[PDB]
């Protein structure tokens, strides 16, 4: 295939359509559902994977193709998240308090990203591209910013005295960064705690999609002020029980298959691709 | 073929000619040319075949010749010559539809029916007067290996084609990069798309190019042509090159930049046209190569930067069009084209006598097949028939 | 003249536009404004109805065409609210905690519901197709579903203990359940104290017309989660005074208005279809 | 450019062969060697990654770019371990004990692995064709298995009793179970000590590379008994000091480096094939 992928495919525009493979595609393909942890314990059961599982049946899915995942909350599972199957969707709880930090966990996982390893004790860094950010996660990150100049002198910030540097997140279980290009920053991170990488953004993510419980349009998958795009993989529901939320994924799967791509998916579940 | 084309024009010449009232000096030679024709055509008898439902026609010649000895044609000569002229006319569409209907491998270019066989005999070579209409002319000339001359108004030389070819695409085909093209009769409508808008391309250009091979050499041709395609300028639903799914197409439409239109002949360019559209002349050409760039605006209004973000979603595509007219051209070969009607002429005599699909042209004379493969073979043969056609439509 | 036959209609371009109708229709049509009481509390006048019926005669209404009726709270106007005005036009108080109900009494009013009667004791039933949905109403609805298998066997649930049946209505006034289609369901309703039917949805309602006073845009009229359509019958208008917001209501009727339709299924040409 | 579309190539004979990519591959690219703890013992210096360092740049791989990761054991290693390197070259002491867990680990790391989740809770697992396995990783693995009959009923086993079931680990930290094929296996695992998952061979992993340390060819990455095949990123080296294997690595990393190949996974080509 790669040695063709720079080649053109040429296409009659009167081919006739092939017959519908969504069939094929739910006897062949895996399904994850992300969910909290509270959906759980308001459902109260312990038999309710088994009857999820048997209503994906009957909506055409063979059984063992349909698989649960819980999460504590939107914190801790941005903590390194993995995506484990061919189709991935998250019920996300909307909290009007954590916008940003549902933001971050969607363009995390909306979308691919190439990460490399910051050394932030040995050198300085730069955002090369709109494209690049950082993406540091763990325990707790807590990131410290001095940009620097031709001199290597920070501005507004001794390089020495960290107590001077500026303050992009604490605590975070989750932060993508987004600092000014073309400048050198010193990074202060607690790496006992988090890791940071510098990353790429390569486009969307197919195989992954967000639905939204309660709130508004409130995420912004992306940096840039003047765009909030709303892909069709970020989908919004109101609710006031979990199994009403669960029956409506179920009922409405085609839908939300239809509106993700296959072959997104890969071998690693890992939420972006590491290079060291 | 001469023969025929030369009993067809007497007759059509004493059609028009022999009329009631007029001076006898008027058709003279016509007379004498018609007398000639009854001459060598009586005794002779004929017969055109029963290739599909065609009938077996037989036909016998024992006519009186025509009159001289008049001043002014009266009735009774014009009703004498009507007579005749109308059994030799049947006689005439018959011997044409005979071999309209015929097909060989080898001899395309030779006589066909058992008719127009006995026609190039050589007692009826005297037959042969004035041989003016075009395609007669053109057909004497490829007797005698001469360069031919078919002037086409629209010339059917591009077979149809709906296709489109993505240089840059994905399984979800939202980032999308390719060309877009129809190439109807006479009509290329090409169009590139750029679903980034060239936004990570070098120096923010996209660069696209159209090829058509013409399946044969045009010369002398008057091309119109636009900066816009607008077949591809509304949003499609397009199939995937496999059939296997549909993506969206929303384009919306830039000035094309870097227009350059190269016509080429055998490799080599003939004429060049740099940011030039109207009227334009290719004198001789069987290549054509439309490059046209996408370049994005470096200075957009906020609507227009709207439009064009620095990453995906892309949901308004970048367009670039052209279209190119041929209005005339002339070929050495006979084409299908907008204002004659010989090939509308063989494949209506085809369809009605219900002729079963022979080894050269193409089941029911479908004109894309026949210029997708338009061979040597093929080219004789449909010459002779557009040929045949023309006599025909003298008299029929 | 030929009712229940669906005749095409041939018209043609060039046919001339006719004079605005808007004036025809004011002198013609009725009226109704549903507002909530905490809005005839804070305007705190006796006479405020008249004044606002004097202010839309000054837009082309005749005086009595007009109607201004109260609800209590959401809630309350959830009770099978009854729209008998030729146009209609809601202004319902935002509220963060009642998302979904909100959700739910403007996909009530804002769509045309063909409903039958449900008789949970019984007969077991399912949902068809994705326009089907079971619609509850009165002083208090508690839905509980057991999904049955094949062999009419109840899924994670037992058909004769509706203590193991799953939850997914509680003391709600109004709630649109949407179940796995093709699936049986006993349901477990409190019948003594309301209302559940079968109710397929035909299409809008163009008569009425919401408007959100103050909020953001969280309505979802459509089960589908890839799916949230903001019609041009959702209006949304920032609010600190209701003086302010009427105001702007008969300023803007002639948009309102232009918003709205009159009830195909309410007039001649629907006779023999479902309704006069 | 066009991803996804498998697309012929088309090349021909008397193109003449492109110079050496031998250098700009070692410019451009990293190498990651992994060793054992006792290599480092062996050694007893502190500086003795420096000095490899330096010897890697005398054969053109710049400085910073051959890394050195150390794992206490095999065991400690076959517990997920992460390749992330360009190249990787894994130093892998023999011992006559571990033949089955050496051989494990070499298929894991030397072959491409599609793995999907297990829940064997939930469902019941076969392995469709020859290239499934079950893959199971961490602190301890003890999987019992449990074949069925088309009555879905234990064979030799009673479904509703593990103690039956039949043992295919005990305390591994990484196993690969070849179960027949076409037969669902109810599966009892420890779970909360280690997880398991339905891995698919996909074919060879190019850029990872094992030298046996010592013993002879016992390595089967194939579960295949007809086959055990040795392929060219086997190497087995005869030894008694560590810092000569060193030497010797570093000394013929041109033939380590060319019995390898770049990822072909782990490229933009892959894109929505499985990765990048
Ligand atoms: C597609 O559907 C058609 C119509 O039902 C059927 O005849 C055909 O066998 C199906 N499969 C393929 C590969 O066309
Ligand atoms: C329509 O409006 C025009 C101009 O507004 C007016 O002159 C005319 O009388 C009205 N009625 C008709 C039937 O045209
Ligand atoms: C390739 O190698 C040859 C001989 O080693 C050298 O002369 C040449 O410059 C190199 N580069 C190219 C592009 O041929
Ligand atoms: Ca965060
Ligand atoms: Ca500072
Ligand atoms: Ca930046
Ligand atoms: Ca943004
Ligand atoms: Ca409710
Ligand atoms: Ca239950
Ligand atoms: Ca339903
Ligand atoms: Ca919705
Ligand atoms: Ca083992
Ligand atoms: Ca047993
Ligand atoms: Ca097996
Ligand atoms: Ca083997
Ligand atoms: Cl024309
Ligand atoms: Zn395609």
């Amino acid at each position: 295939q790669n040695y063709g992928i720079n080649l053109p495919i040429t296409g009659s525009m009167d081919t006739a359509y092939a017959n519908s493979t969504q069939e094929e595609t739910f006897l062949t393909s895996t399904l994850c559902l992300y969910y909290p942890t509270e959906a759980a314990t308001e459902i109260n059961d312990n038999s309710w994977k088994d009857t999820l599982s048997q209503l994906f049946l009957t909506k055409g899915w063979p059984t063992g193709s349909v698989y649960f995942k819980e999460y504590t909350d939107i914190a801790s599972f941005s903590v390194d998240p993995q995506l484990y199957c061919d189709y991935n969707v998250v019920l996300m709880k909307y909290d009007a308090t954590l916008q940003l930090d549902m933001s971050e966990l969607a363009d995390l996982i909306l979308n691919e990203w190439l990460c490399n390893p910051m050394d932030i004790t040995l050198y300085y860094y730069q955002q090369t591209d709109e494209a690049n950010k950082w993406i540091s996660m763990g325990s707790s990150c807590t990131i410290k910013v001095c940009p620097l100049n031709t001199q290597t002198l920070g501005i507004g910030c001794l390089t020495t005295d960290t107590a001077t540097f500026e303050e992009v997140a604490t605590a975070e279980k989750l932060v993508i960064t987004d600092v000014v290009d073309g400048v050198n920053h010193k990074l202060d991170v607690t790496t006992a705690t988090c890791t940071i990488r510098n990353c790429k953004k390569l486009g969307p993510r197919e195989n992954v999609a967000v639905i939204q419980v309660g709130g508004s349009d409130v995420l912004d998958i992306t940096a840039d002020p003047t765009t909030a795009p709303q892909t069709e993989r970020m989908m919004r529901i109101n609710w006031k029980k979990w199994w009403q939320v669960f029956y409506t994924v179920v009922d409405y799967v085609n839908q939300i298959i239809q509106a993700m791509s296959k072959r997104s998916r890969s071998l690693n579940s890992a939420a972006f691709y590491y290079r060291i | 073929m001469d023969v025929l084309y030369s009993l067809s024009k007497t007759l059509k010449d004493a059609r028009d000619k022999i009329v009631e009232g007029t001076l006898y000096s008027n058709v003279s030679d016509l007379i004498q040319q018609f007398n000639q024709m009854i001459i060598t055509m009586n005794g002779n008898e004929f017969q055109t075949g029963g290739i599909g439902n065609l009938p077996i026609r037989n036909w016998n010649f024992d006519f009186g010749l025509l009159g001289t000895t008049l001043l002014n044609l009266d009735a009774n000569y014009v009703e004498t010559a009507r007579n005749t002229i109308d059994y030799f006319v049947d006689f005439v569409d018959n011997v044409c539809m005979d071999e309209m209907v015929r097909e060989s491998q080898r001899n395309g270019i030779a006589p066909q029916s058992d008719s127009l066989r006995k026609l190039s005999g050589i007692k009826f070579k005297r037959i042969n007067f004035d041989n003016s209409s075009e395609y007669i002319e053109n057909w004497n000339l490829q007797n005698r290996r001469q360069r031919t001359g078919f002037t086409f108004h629209k010339p059917n030389i591009f077979p149809y084609s709906a296709s489109f070819t993505l240089n840059r695409s994905q399984p979800a085909h939202d980032n999308l990069m390719g060309t877009m093209w129809l190439n109807a009769g006479s009509e290329i409508q090409v169009a590139g798309f750029d679903y980034s808008c060239a936004i990570n391309a070098p120096a923010n250009i996209q660069q696209f190019e159209h090829i058509v091979q013409l399946r044969r050499v045009l010369t002398t041709a008057t091309i119109t042509l636009l900066p816009d395609a607008e077949r591809f300028s509304f949003p499609r639903v397009i199939n995937s090159a496999d059939g296997a799914t549909t993506w969206y197409f929303n384009p919306v439409i830039l000035r094309p930049n870097n227009v350059e239109v190269e016509f080429l002949l055998n490799g080599q360019i003939i004429n060049t046209y740099q940011a030039r559209f109207g009227t334009i002349i290719a004198r001789n050409f069987d290549t054509i190569r439309l490059s046209f760039q996408l370049m994005r605006p470096p200075n957009m209004t906020p609507a227009v930067a709207a439009l064009f973000p620095n990453a995906q979603p892309f949901e308004h595509h970048a367009t670039v069009g052209l279209t190119l007219r041929i209005e005339s051209a002339v070929c050495e070969s006979v084409l299908a084209d907008a204002s004659k009607t010989m090939l509308a002429n063989v494949t209506s005599v085809r369809q009605e006598y219900a002729i079963p699909v022979g080894p050269v042209f193409p089941p029911g004379m479908n004109w894309t097949d026949l210029i997708t493969n338009y061979s040597p073979s093929r080219e004789d043969n449909l010459q002779r028939v557009f040929t045949v056609a023309s006599i025909r439509s003298m008299l029929v």
